[PDB]
């Protein structure tokens, strides 16, 4: 068969993947310009939300350090790529979970429809890669919205997974913190509740 | 007008298939006896037809919708994809690529085919693309079924696609045959056979491209095709 | 010494060539716009010819399943490359012989003279390519015709065939069908008054 | 009835595959995390339905006719035969050989099956036959194409023939796939890399057999089925 | 050592085992005979009685693609070798779940007392052989009766089985289905309560 | 009378020596220069004569013993025995092998051989014998010699005994040439040369059977013969 | 793919051919039961024909040491294969052209007709083998009747041979000779008007 060249495999994030990926969780000093949790400024379009979570490992204990990385469309369900800090809104951000807060926080609008490549309409995602120490490779999901029930029902990339219990845990549950609207999204790696994970 | 401006690598006819190949019945009669002439390359020989204005129809590469009779043809859904090149290696940009083949069970679409495999109503199996500025062609069809033809008593074509590659010239004009890897029917037909170097089949042999595949849909072989080296003219007439 | 990337290997062009390369002639279904043996347009300048042969094996019997190309300079001695059904004249064409027709037509002009390398004029002349079952790298030939015998006499490639009685094979008889100029040039492959093959 | 005379040869665990094949995704919830119990054969395990007696139809090992609707299929005509031994080399007659496919696209005739390649109207994919006192069986059909499933993102299953022998007893019951010589496919097919053998992938692959084609109509492959081992009972019970 | 003849792989019987081995439950045309779960024609000597069971994965999930091949004596504890769909009883018979009935079905009488190879009764047992897509190599199982407990403790094959707790997931629960005598055999693959599987 | 019940495998014409082989000089004016036409094997093809029923003479097998005009021939004693099996390695009963040789000097008894090495007055160089139960045949004669003929200027045939085999059809009907272990003129014949596979020449040479030598008497030779395999019809007119 | 055990190689019959096959003719006495030249003993069923026929090579040569073989049905067009000297007719047959006699004999009956594989009735025919020092592997041949025109026009395996011209190669012309009904076949193995030899 044909033989391309092969891809340059990878290694774990390692435990100080603060360091280079999130200096200020890292209690390092920071530069200029970087890349982090808060994707939409106080005056962007769409509906304002806070994302929240935690990352569980097999025997139910915290992942207090875990790097994630998101990527969404804006509240019109388009991709902004090129990133700038001076934007309203940017398609890109990176979070993580620390010793001092082993909970990771996102500012983010709601996302917009986007369809596949058949034409047809996904329901509001927002694209996750996990990283960490023990993660050999890392992790792809998706978190979807509770109060987007009627969309999710008909979504291309959540009917595909076979078993329905499974559906639910890339499903975000929906509060509030001090009259913000919040979405709740833990990732359980191993066990009981496991998030499905996907490859593409 | 065209102009006599380059040169063509001359053809190593130990590496193509001689006329007179005994196994294959029908060359016996239809070779020559007498030698070749050889004669020197001039504007009759270094020129040849351009293809850029003919009017493509645009189903022309894809067999699976040029004939469609209200329906999709029966057989493995394969892209068949490549590259034309010369022998230096230089991509030949704008040039003909034809082709044509038999349906899944080895049935040809013409009159004189008496095989008793069934035709299939939704395939024709002609086809014909211009290549793009990096030398690149791509045609979709059904991968082909073998045929037994009437030379040994059991002989039998292997999975084929017939080619014809059109070049810069007529002097790089090339008809050829395409074979699937692997196909344990490759090494037993006299007409493969023809050709005395072992590694010259493995030129016709094309490759499955899990690559070049489409998820869920048709799979993919890649199969590229080489030219005679064309070269600028240096030292002639003093 | 200096090898090259090797040439694809020719094969045969099969008994079915015309399924593919002579769709009429396999009483297939014809696309838009196709190659065949109409080279030149009733307005077209030069004198207009009908071109017919044989083609005949080693036993003396006609190939009923062959395949011919030609390339052609037009009247006044210039080769159109660039193809197109709009144009008076094109110097490229596609004939063959069928069951039902074993004899090839080609409608085109009497070509016009052109030089070799060395500016030594060539006698008028079309350059023919034969495909077919049997044949498992394509014969390349010439045609000549029979009223130009001063032009012949001095023709530098006519010239390069040893024997004055091979050459004479390579020249068409001139003759009428149906009250048109016409030229006979009848192929034989192999044995009795065998035709003369070039390579180049 | 049925007689306790005979004891079966113990199967070799490490040369079929293993439960948990991870690459093989449904393998994972699907198989068993807990050791088999090891229990001695007794007349439960050593016997085994003789199906002689069954109604077997005129086109039961004929899928080129036993569906039917007024035509043939289209594909690869083609001829499965082969041998039924056991570990000794002794034949097994008059045991039931059980086959199904898919089409020469690759469609499989059932409701689940949403691939996008056409049913063949004449095709429908089941075969069965008894074999003969020396052991052989026969099937007459098309070589099926290659399918996609959701596994990995790009896999694809390898042209295949799903084979069930049932044998003297149920101790030697056997499912399992026929795949075809030098198909390119077969290395990369998480189904077959379960085996961890690389000689025991050989014993799957059915050959090419000229010898046994019809000339002008039909090939033929050749594939030959080991079952366990009989022998008769020896020193039990002092 | 003395080395024979290796005996075919194994492969998993696909998603569509239904096609070739229960083509009524694949809602494909039936030939005149099949082998299917009537075991027992209503003037067959024994206890009537009705099996029902569901197959469950590793995560609680119904497997709905299973096949199951089952072996067992009659009445008076003899097997029935010569299949043939005029007698009375048949020791040999087919089932499956599908996606429209994810619970299987068998209709036999219930078996007689088998002595093993030294002698020993063994308790009124159901050989089952389970296939389905994941499953590799086919697994081997026994279905006892739970109104047979003073036999079911004597048994030497059930006695093989070193932990007790293990021994009753082969023991079939009595219910009734229809006012009708049913057992009730469920098989757990994977994880909790999980069915033992034999090796002969 | 005889039916169409067989089909037999189709020879291989580049194992078996090729019609042209210009170094035998007199294959040059006999050899079809036209290509063979291939027919389907029908009831004409499939049958052939069964010689169970002629009339053998007691001697017909022995050389030493069928000329006789006095004596004993002078020569290696030798036995030369074997089996006719067929492709598939089954044995072919009640057939007809026929043979015949030079003595011991290379003299053949026809007229038109002018050799000056002398006749022996008690050698014919004829010899038949019809195969038994399980294929087997047995000839008693004297190992032939070595002699020239004119095709080279110093050619020399290496010693052997042509062999004539029916078989159970005309399709299986075979000449062929016996040669002896170890002789040196064995791969300077042009007529064993014309063989062009090494391994085929092999198939030629008969072993050296001291087990089945009579001690103080003769010597043996071995010498298996294999014909076209032999199968039954199946799938034939649907 | 499937290897069978390779078939014992040709070699050729050789020129003293005759010493072992055709005893008589060779010059060296006979045995008491012989296979020679009389198919039909002058009580037997059908047309008594004799056949006659010179071998020619490549050079219009006489070839004075060739044996053949012949097999052909009765009148009846029914193959016998009880060889046995007592018969009115026998299928089998031999005969040979020697330096003394460069003319084959044969006295038989004309076959009736037999069917193909499929069914199709072939027209009269005997089946002929050609063997003789030269021919490395002997030549099959089959003698038609020219008085059988509208069978020969209709037979499958005349109609095989593309060429009308080679199908007469393999007709034999109707004679008289001392009032028997007689048939010339002439082989020529080479050349101008070479017969077509079959492969089966
Ligand atoms: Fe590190
Ligand atoms: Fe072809
Ligand atoms: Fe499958
Ligand atoms: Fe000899």
């Amino acid at each position: 068969p044909i033989e391309l060249l092969p891809e340059t495999p990878s290694q774990t994030a390692g435990p100080y993947v603060h360091i280079g990926l999130a200096l200020e969780a890292a209690g390092n000093p920071t530069r200029d310009q970087e890349i982090w949790n808060r994707l939409a400024k106080p005056d962007a379009p769409g509906e304002h939300i806070l994302l929240l979570g935690q990352v569980y490992d097999g025997n139910g204990h915290l992942v207090r350090d875990s790097f994630l990385e998101v990527w969404q469309a804006d509240a019109n369900g388009e991709y902004q790529d090129a990133y700038n800090l001076e934007n309203a809104f940017n398609s890109f951000g990176r979070t993580a979970t620390t010793f001092d807060a082993g909970e990771w926080t996102l500012h983010t609008v709601k996302p917009g429809v986007v369809n596949n490549a058949a034409g047809v309409p996904m329901a509001p995602h927002i694209n996750i890669s996990l990283f960490a120490r023990g993660i050999n490779i890392h992790l792809h999901t998706r978190l979807y919205f509770d109060d987007e029930a009627q969309a999710n029902a008909k979504c291309p990339v959540l009917n595909l997974i076979e078993q329905p219990q499974r559906r639910e845990t890339l499903i975000a549950k929906r509060c509030e913190v001090d009259g913000k609207t919040a979405y709740r999204f833990d990732i359980r790696i191993q066990g009981e509740g496991e998030t499905v994970f996907f490859d593409f | 007008p065209a102009q006599d401006n380059s040169r063509f690598v001359i053809r190593d006819r130990n590496w193509h298939p001689k006329a007179l190949t005994p196994d294959y019945k029908t060359s016996i009669a239809r070779s020559p006896r007498q030698a070749l002439v050889s004669i020197p390359q001039s504007i009759s020989e270094t020129t040849g037809p351009n293809f850029s204005h003919l009017g493509f129809g645009a189903h022309d590469h894809d067999l699976l919708l040029n004939f469609n009779n209200g329906g999709l043809p029966i057989g493995e859904r394969i892209i068949v994809a490549g590259r034309v090149v010369d022998q230096y290696g230089k991509p030949v940009p704008n040039t003909l690529v034809e082709m044509w083949q038999a349906n899944a069970g080895g049935r040809e679409r013409h009159k004189n085919d008496r095989y008793l495999a069934p035709l299939d109503p939704n395939f024709g199996g002609v086809g014909r693309c211009l290549t793009d500025s990096d030398g690149y062609y791509s045609f979709r069809t059904i991968k082909p079924g073998p045929y037994p033809w009437r030379n040994g008593p059991n002989d039998w074509r292997p999975a084929h696609i017939h080619f014809g590659i059109s070049g810069p010239s007529i002097a790089t004009k090339l008809i050829t045959q395409l074979y699937f890897e692997g196909d344990p029917l490759i090494p037993m037909c006299p007409i493969v056979k023809s050709i005395a170097n072992p590694e010259a089949v493995q030129q016709l042999i094309a490759k499955l491209d899990m690559n070049n595949a489409n998820p869920m849909d048709c799979l993919a072989y890649r199969f590229d095709i080489v030219l005679r080296g064309q070269r600028k003219t240096h030292f002639e007439n003093c």
